[PDB]
């Protein structure tokens, strides 16, 4: 895909000039108070997700985004008779330039409907493909921020968060495109939802298969379809159908009371093995997931439970003295942690994570293993981290970035 | 940087409840978690550096065995924390012959020293140099160089010794990292005698020092057991010097078929990374342990944690 | 409702409620009748619930004809039916997920071809085939009732169902002969009327 | 002055009980997300405030507190067939009991001047000394709570904001009394953590010559400033209750605060809930930790 390389600012708010180039895979960025490393990640979010009328709310000069592809990005901000201007030229030559003015008249008539410049931007971004690859963008304050939403928010539609983060923090601020708890668990659903549709399409094309097998056709394998019989029953994705051990037993006691019938109970085997390894793969990367979020959890796990007659799946934390409870009984900490191990999973979108102080509100001992969590989910995205905190960084020493701001004096 | 100091690393300490273990380097760290891992793939022990701590103190800042001993002294009976250090050259007698005064791990409350110079002199089995460079070859006359290195193995970890001896004698320890070259390097009937050049960048007077010092330290190290002798080389000096000591012998066995293209094979293999070498030396390590008798690794620092 | 469609449900309808007592007075019942956004979720409600209870029924009885297959085993006319029975579940929308039936039917009869105890495996799998198309007909009946109700008043389109593999959301909406597809929502006022009060009336709505 | 010396925690939403013994002056607190720390914090600054209409809405069954004086509030919630109570008693005799439908009731008449369940509280708190210091509570995201009324309160009125912190966090969440932007030790303990300029003695002392006001500064020289703003005796005589002072801040800075914080010598109690361990460095003889027991239910 497409990833960026290499960020290079000049005179950002007229103070500070900054050049510090990126890896495609972690980009761990330290720093002193005040360095500039949040307005860096905004600087980047509006590069990515190809907002440059937020660029309207910057004083720079001079923005170079070069990415991993060769694609390079000159964002000029040029004052012209007293009137201020945005440029955005691309390096295959196209560019566009706009007013600050017109983007602030624009503002206003969205806070008080889409107008022409913002067409205009979607057409320039569509025309030029400037918008493949999208940006998460996880605020310090985003635990308040999720309260707010659960006490009163969607990827598609979060024009109200949207308004009242930028009303509150400044409107060069993104859009809020990380996903929600209350997201979190919809996707879930509709990700169970998926996985007992390819489940069923499965069961249908193995009651059509399995015939074929028995029309082309001792001990060890009866321990063996026993076991699988017991373990299917003894699960959860088979809480529709978990009758197999009284098949077992019936087939067993059918062979004991009295060539091709070895043929048949061995496609059976296989065609059992084969079942179990569907299911087994259409849930695996939630069951990774919850494998990764239950690491963490002491009292409680986050499990899926079925209905025979509920067909509405419950998805929620599982006690060990067997209570069942929402995802909204957990912590701050808690959440904040289902939320980032979801963004580096790979049921989210492709994105560039970009996360400011992921520590908020974490025990020490959940920093020293949320990365190596994030990691092993093999998302392949890009993943841009501001921390102060040490524990969260140890491991990935050779991806720390410094910032150092280039003060300039006027 | 953004780092613990170690006020921050013994709060830390009081904080955590894991099970921890404080090495000096990150390349240890690295290493432990591989051993670690072969064991127990799920294990869940948290290995710390104190490379990565902060120290006020500027003699304490690069000092990581300070860091070490200053916070086994302050947090000193706990049980849930380990620290690892290199023994360097201490405990060695060097009475005309290299002795090993403690010929087993040092253990003195969780804190451990390695059983040769550093971690590295562990990869020294002939083994795991002939599994690594085998595995890390440019793979043209490999296994002749490698039949050719195993015969120069036995003796030349007495030249190593005396390199170390006599680096550390000036005090020079990364002195023969960059005088001494592969080409300067001859290969005998399992010996090698490193030429004294004539030309080098560095003043006459180092070079001179460091020959009178190997020369006057190469005997006492020659009447040593070729065991003790395999420990006391210098773990950063001997990666390189064994690096130029295979390049050296796969252009002397391999000029005969090709010059050029044994030079090329020779150049590629001298400019090859030190990270490289450790890494691959490190897994063939690991990959030893129990298949081999003669394959040695911190057991009573792993049965401790 | 055009009301409604620029600011609801049989349960949550207290804004329009509060409307309609507004202007007709606080005798006014409340408006309990269903909006076709309800109809439509509760359609696909409905197929999920019934793409469920067939992945139940094939795994029923894909056990209970291993077993019997398995218990009884220690006609050209049979053939034509099962090449049939396997035609007409190929030529199901219902089968969106699986249509790869002539395909096991041709490698089962290509087998048997080349060469008593196979009448019984036929007999069977006539039996099981069969059982399927049954339970696809019951687990449907009522969806395809009411689609069927609507249908004969529509002229130029119709209402219909669809699964695609690919996705994994049964698609509920307008279908032309065109092959073109659209939502509920661009049916005209009385096609709407007729959508709801046939919806009313049927089985899948609440006794009332 | 009346702190804090010992909480009870019993049957916590039926699930963890607590009991911490607390010291005078400073009590550092680690522990695990979820055990309780901000509820402990949440505990405390409802109950030295007084607030004790908040354990209504808070699920537990018996509370006791007793203060360093050795004054004891025992608090118990009952279900006295299907309409619970609040019983607060003291070690005095003097206790209130009242039901919790009564205490919604009482917050329905606010949404729609105190109500009658209110003026009790008062009356209660009034007659019986139990509010003789305050708590001058600082949330854990108190840069947003100073944002939300920045683009739209002080250290006495702030009842909208901490209304609107109950609506977002549960209205267990008690009175936001944290400072808003002995003296001049206080300008020193600020200029020791300065960096382009210094505070000293209304403005500011750029090299530049600019006498800048107190809000133009950025967000975690603001976070400084309300921590260290009550932690000299200008602030109100309150134990300071602060829910985890590393937010936003560096971790070098945090050493030498919580020394310039103990600079001003205070003798209020000083209890923070923290999981960075460069907050205590040196200050582990008061570190407490939070280990809640689990109970069948
Ligand atoms: N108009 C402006 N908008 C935002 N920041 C500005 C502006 N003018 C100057 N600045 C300065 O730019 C910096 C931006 O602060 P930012 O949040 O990025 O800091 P940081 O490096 O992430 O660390 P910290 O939050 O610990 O200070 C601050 O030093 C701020 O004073
Ligand atoms: N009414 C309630 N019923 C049941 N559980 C509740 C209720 N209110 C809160 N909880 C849960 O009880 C726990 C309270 O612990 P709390 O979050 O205060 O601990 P903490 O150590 O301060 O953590 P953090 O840093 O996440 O705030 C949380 O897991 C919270 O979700």
């Amino acid at each position: 895909i497409r990833t960026i390389s290499k960020i290079e600012l000049s005179k950002i708010h007229n103070r500070y000039n900054l050049t510090v180039d990126f890896f495609n895979d972690l980009n761990v960025i330290h720093g002193k108070n005040g360095a500039g490393k949040s307005t860096l990640i905004h600087v980047i979010a509006n590069i990515v997700n190809g907002d440059f009328i937020r660029f309207a709310f910057l004083i720079f000069e001079e923005i170079k985004a070069t990415y991993s592809d060769g694609l390079k990005i000159v964002i000029r901000r040029d004052k012209i008779d007293e009137q201020s201007f945005i440029s955005v030229t691309l390096s295959n030559g196209k560019y566009i330039k706009f007013a600050v003015g017109e983007a602030m008249a624009t503002v206003r008539e969205i806070e008080s409907v889409k107008s022409m410049l913002a067409m205009d931007i979607d057409k320039f971004v569509k025309e030029n493909e400037l918008q493949k690859v999208r940006a998460s963008y996880f605020p310090a304050f985003r635990t308040m921020l999720e309260a707010w939403s659960s006490s009163s928010r969607s990827s598609f539609y979060n024009r109200k968060a949207s308004a009242f983060a930028r009303e509150l923090f400044g409107q060069f601020l993104p859009s809020i495109n990380y996903p929600s708890p209350m997201e979190i668990e919809d996707r879930l659903r509709e990700e169970i939802r998926r996985a007992q549709l390819g489940i069923a399409a499965y069961e249908s094309r193995t009651f059509s298969e399995s015939f074929v097998k028995v029309f082309s056709a001792t001990g060890e394998l009866l321990k063996e379809i026993e076991g699988l019989a017991i373990a299917q029953d003894s699960s959860i994705k088979n809480g529709y159908y978990a009758e197999y051990s009284k098949v077992y037993e019936e087939i067993r006691s059918l062979i004991n009371r009295n060539n091709s019938v070895s043929g048949a109970l061995v496609v059976y085997r296989d065609a059992l093995r084969d079942r179990q390894d569907y299911q087994e793969k259409a849930f695996s990367e939630i069951d990774n997931y919850m494998s990764s979020v239950n690491s963490f959890l002491e009292d409680k796990e986050m499990a899926y439970d079925f209905d025979l007659r509920r067909k509405y799946p419950k998805v929620g934390l599982k006690f060990p003295d067997g209570s069942w409870s929402p995802i909204r009984v957990l912590s701050s900490g808690e959440r904040q942690l289902l939320t980032m191990l979801y963004a580096a999973s790979k049921m989210g979108d492709d994105a560039i994570v970009l996360i400011d102080q992921p520590e908020i509100s974490l025990h020490i001992d959940w920093q020293e293993d949320l990365l190596k969590r994030m990691l092993s989910q093999l998302s392949g995205r890009q993943i841009i981290v501001c921390t102060h905190s040490p524990s969260i960084a140890t491991g990935y020493e050779d991806f720390m970035i410094n910032i150092s701001p280039e003060f300039i004096s006027s | 940087s953004c780092a613990y100091t170690i006020d921050s690393y013994i709060t830390l300490l009081t904080m955590s409840s894991k099970k921890r273990l404080l090495v000096e380097g990150r390349h240890d760290r690295s290493h432990l978690y591989q051993l670690i891992y072969k064991f127990n793939p799920a294990s869940k022990v948290k290995i710390d550096t104190a490379q990565d701590i902060k120290a006020s103190d500027k003699a304490m800042s690069k000092n990581n065995r300070l860091k070490i001993e200053t916070i086994h002294s302050k947090v000193k009976g706990k049980d849930n924390i380990s620290f690892l250090c290199d023994r360097a050259f201490r405990e060695f007698a060097f009475n005309d012959q290299i002795e090993d005064l403690l010929n087993s791990h040092y253990c003195d409350d969780s804190l451990y020293w390695t059983l040769g110079h550093s971690l590295e002199n562990y990869f020294f089995n002939p083994s795991i140099i002939i599994d690594a460079f085998q595995f890390l070859s440019p793979s043209e006359y490999k296994y002749k160089a490698i039949e050719l290195f195993s015969e120069l193995i036995s003796s030349s970890f007495a030249v190593l010794a005396a390199v170390s001896l006599a680096a550390k004698d000036i005090d020079k320890a990364g002195l023969p990292a960059a005088l001494i070259d592969w080409k300067d390097i001859v290969i005998n009937d399992g010996t090698i005698k490193l030429i004294r050049r004539d030309s080098y960048d560095i003043d006459s007077a180092c070079v001179d020092s460091f020959f009178n010092a190997f020369d006057a330290v190469l005997p006492r190290v020659i009447a040593s057991d070729v065991g003790i002798c395999s420990r006391v080389v210098r773990g950063h000096t001997g990666i390189l010097l064994l690096q130029k000591l295979f390049s050296a012998c796969l252009y002397y066995v391999g000029r005969e078929d090709d010059a050029l293209q044994a030079d090329s094979s020779a150049n590629y293999f001298c400019n090859l990374s030190e990270l490289s070498l450790t890494t691959a030396l490190a897994e063939s390590w690991v990959r030893k342990i129990g298949v081999l008798e003669d394959v040695y690794f911190p057991d009573s620092l792993l049965k401790n944690i | 409702e055009a009301w409604s469609s620029s600011s609801r449900s049989s349960f949550y309808n207290r804004k329009a409620s509060a409307f309609a007592r507004e202007l007709f007075g606080q005798f006014l019942p409340s408006i309990n009748y269903p909006s076709p956004m309800e109809i439509e979720d509760r359609l696909r409600e409905e197929i999920r619930r019934a793409q469920l209870g067939i992945a139940a029924y094939e795994s029923r009885t894909f056990s209970e004809s291993f077993v019997k297959v398995f218990s009884a085993l220690f006609t050209g006319e049979l053939l034509k039916e099962i090449e049939g029975l396997a035609i007409a579940q190929d030529s199901s929308i219902k089968n969106g997920y699986y249509a790869e039936y002539s395909k096991v039917y041709e490698e089962i009869r290509s087998l048997i071809n080349r060469n008593n105890s196979v009448s019984g495996a036929l007999v069977v799998y006539r039996d099981a085939l069969r059982d399927r198309q049954d339970y696809q007909e019951k687990a449907f009946s009522e969806i395809d009732n009411y689609m069927s109700s609507v249908n004969s008043f529509l002229e130029d389109k119709e209402m219909a169902y669809d699964f695609d593999l690919r996705r994994k959301y049964p698609k509920v909406g307008l279908k032309f002969p065109d092959g073109s597809w659209s939502p509920i929502r661009v049916l005209s006022s009385g096609e709407r009327q007729l959508l709801t009060m046939l919806y009313a009336a049927s089985k899948m709505g609440d006794d009332a």
